[PDB]
């Protein structure tokens, strides 16, 4: 059976029976440099987005697990905020995937 | 040489679109000072009505408001005769030399 | 063949920017219809209220201002949503009729 | 040949819009002209006497009583005050009218010659 | 390195147009209330300043009629959507300086929070573009 590399993250699937759920880029990671005009005016809404990021990956790992997957495959990195509630909600992941893999 | 009598229909066509939108105010403008008149022919309790062409609104009887009123739709629909008249004389001269222009340019 | 396709969705693109100005000219009028509504409801209703726009007053009272605010407020959301159904429905009719012709 | 009409034809799209917009405001500038003339045909007929609502300023409108319907302020120059009879008013309205259309008038040809080129552009390009 | 930084430059500038479409509204509301309360205060009313006073009426905007004033004491202001009523000084006055007050705030508030609103989405469309 099938033989993947990569290293899995999290704790392994609730079933081995799971439905297998293969994405492209699920996940994401932040980092930034100056702007139009250097190094933008606050930090506030840096917060202020980094609010949403969080539980904008709860409720995706949240999605997956309602809908019946229960193993998700990232081609992409893995969030951190996606992470800490991807291991209560027992769903196996991927940190990362190449072109082949999804295919 | 045949270039001349082209472009003497097509400066016609853009003539006919100056006469197509005057119709549309002025068919505006008659229904809309009779709309006017029935809103004041429309109450009873007052006879007091405010007319007026700027920002100023002048203290007049209703009654002598209605008749200039009633000569407000009447020059608006005086003038749709006269345009109408015009807009299709205008089409008229404009799409019967354009029979003219095209049929004898491709033969 | 294909153009008959691919330039017919660009019939249908053009009547939704014909769409677009006659629906959202009424809509900048209901929200005047809303301030208006509420400050008059606030506001001592026992003296006579009149009908003032360009060029016009009729010497009115309350009672004849009142009725036509929530009426002419009614019928500005009715036909912004009439005005969407109609151009719509005419990017459906001209696509059909471009692919029996040419055929 | 081509390449040089086609950038030619956007350029004189431009012209005929500049022009149309100049056309478009010197009608607002002939209309409270029209407007002026046609408040002062009420002023004189009616009377002295009878109460207008004017505004104070933007929105808000003071009442008052009315006299001297033959003795009118015309603005212009500058800016300046001229006082004028009604009568007089008039005639230098509809010459302040007639004025606009000529400055508009002189535009006209003007804006009908960049549009003229223009498509002559469009059919030098297909021809 | 640079190319991380031409893409941040062009995502900046664009989202700088939508910021002036809102300001501009909160700019044309400001001169029209801030009209409503200087000629107000100034003349007070024909009543609070101490009977016939001069005029020269507002009958357009080159024809201005002179006469003699003497109105009865009201102010029949002008709301909007076919409605007008009868105002005294007191209804018309405490109104219009909130109005005032408002305006000058919903321009101040509003222009940093766009300012913010622009970095929200010059940040958002680089991160998705590093990653995948």
């Amino acid at each position: 059976g099938m033989v993947f590399k990569k290293e899995t993250e999290g704790d392994v699937t609730s079933v081995k029976d799971a439905k297998i759920a293969v994405y492209s880029c699920p996940f994401d990671g932040m980092i930034t440099e100056t702007k139009g005009t250097v190094l933008i005016k606050t930090a506030e809404e840096l917060m202020n987005f980094s609010k949403g990021e969080e539980n904008l990956m709860d409720a995706q790992v949240k999605a997956i697990a309602d809908t019946g997957a229960n193993v998700v495959v990232t081609g992409g990195k893995v969030a951190d905020m996606a992470l800490h509630y991807a291991n209560k909600y027992n769903i196996m992941l991927v940190r990362l995937n190449s072109k082949w893999d999804l295919r | 040489a045949f270039t001349e009598l082209q472009a003497k229909v097509i400066d016609t066509q853009q003539k006919v679109k100056l006469a197509d939108i005057q119709i549309e105010q002025l068919n505006r403008t008659k229904k809309h000072a009779h709309l006017t008149d029935t809103e004041i022919m429309t109450l009873v309790d007052e006879t007091n009505m405010y007319e007026g062409v700027g920002r100023m609104f002048i203290l007049q009887s209703k009654e002598a408001i209605h008749s200039q009123l009633l000569e407000k739709q009447k020059i608006a629909e005086e003038k749709i005769k006269e345009l109408e008249q015009k807009k299709s004389y205008l089409e008229r001269s404009v799409k019967e030399a354009e029979d003219n222009i095209r049929e004898m340019l491709m033969a | 063949s294909a153009e008959q396709v691919i330039a017919g969705f660009n019939r249908l693109r053009q009547e939704q920017r014909g769409l677009a100005s006659k629906a959202a000219e009424l809509e900048m009028e209901l929200n005047e219809h809303s301030l208006v509504i509420d400050t008059l409801k606030e506001v001592d209703e026992t003296r006579k209220c009149y009908r003032m726009v360009g060029g016009v007053l009729v010497e009115r009272t309350v009672k004849e201002v009142l009725p036509a605010l929530e009426n002419n407020k009614e019928q500005i959301q009715k036909i912004i949503e009439t005005l969407t159904q109609q151009l719509q429905a005419k990017g459906k009719e001209l696509n059909e009729f471009r692919e029996k012709h040419n055929i | 040949n081509l390449p040089q009409l086609e950038m030619l034809k956007n350029q004189l799209d431009q012209e005929v819009e500049f022009l149309s917009t100049s056309i478009a405001q010197l009608k607002v500038v002939q209309t409270k002209y029209v407007e002026a003339k046609d408040c002062l045909n009420v002023l004189n007929k009616s009377n002295e006497g009878k109460e207008l609502l004017v505004p104070l300023t933007s929105s808000m409108y003071v009442p008052g009583k009315l006299h001297d319907v033959e003795h009118v302020l015309i603005d212009v120059g500058t800016g300046y005050y001229v006082e004028k009879t009604a009568e007089d008013a008039k005639d230098f309205f509809k010459r302040k009218i007639d004025f606009l259309t000529k400055q508009m008038e002189k535009i006209q040809p003007a804006l009908q010659e960049k549009h003229a080129m223009k498509q002559a552009v469009m059919e030098m390009m297909s021809q | 390195v640079l190319k991380k930084l031409d893409e941040q430059y062009q995502k900046y500038k664009f989202m700088e147009l939508n910021l002036a479409q809102k300001k501009r509204r909160l700019k044309g509301q400001i001169p029209e209330i801030k009209q409503t309360l200087e000629i107000l205060k100034y003349m007070q009313k024909k009543k609070e300043s101490t009977n016939s006073m001069e005029t020269r009426f507002l009958l357009a905007d080159n024809l201005y009629c002179k006469a003699s004033v003497p109105p009865t004491d009201k102010m029949c202001l002008w709301l909007g959507a076919n409605v007008m009523l009868e105002y005294d000084i007191d209804e018309a006055q405490a109104l219009l300086e909130k109005n005032l007050s408002t305006a000058t705030k919903n321009l101040d508030s509003l222009e940093e929070d766009l300012d913010f609103l622009r970095d929200q989405f010059t940040t958002t469309e680089v991160n998705m573009a590093r990653v995948y």
